[PDB]
């Protein structure tokens, strides 16, 4: 779900990173300094928390 | 998540922009130097 | 990545504009001596052959 949310903001510019510790998967986004607020906005759509 | 492409890029530059600082410099430190010379 | 791509490009022009940037201001440092040193020599040399043309017409004067 916020997978898609950060692919319609940032396309393929982010290279989306995940790594397992159960219960899910924490999780970074990777973006240009230039990327931030529609990255952030993605999460926004989503509802998912920092 | 290619994490390591983008963790390795951004070295590289970074210290090649420092570089260009002190070559960038030197010419304006050569020019001086003739200035001080052309006047001494 | 592509992301990478436009941070080396990005970096590698500031590293064309600083060496750029670098060069105008020696020109600068260069245009400045140019001036000076022809500025100092003109007037120095003016003033020593009107002490010169003054001190003989004391002579003369004798």
């Amino acid at each position: 779900l916020v997978e898609e949310a950060l692919r319609k903001a940032l396309e393929d510019r982010y290279l989306l990173a995940h790594e397992a510790y159960a219960g899910g998967v924490a999780a970074l986004v990777v973006v240009h300094r230039k990327e931030v607020d529609q990255a952030k906005a993605a999460l926004s759509r989503a509802g998912v928390a920092e | 998540g290619l994490i390591k492409s983008l963790a390795e890029k951004e070295k590289q530059l970074l210290e090649r922009l420092e570089a260009a600082k002190k070559e960038a410099e030197e010419r304006v430190k050569r020019a001086e130097a003739e200035a001080k010379a052309l006047l001494e | 990545s592509k992301l990478e791509a436009i941070l080396s490009q990005e970096v590698e022009a500031e590293i064309q504009a600083l060496l750029q940037e670098a060069e105008a201001k020696a020109e600068a440092v260069k245009r400045e001596a140019e001036e000076k040193a022809k500025a100092l020599l003109q007037a120095r040399e003016r003033a020593l052959e009107a002490q010169y043309r003054a001190a003989l017409r004391r002579a003369e004067s004798a």
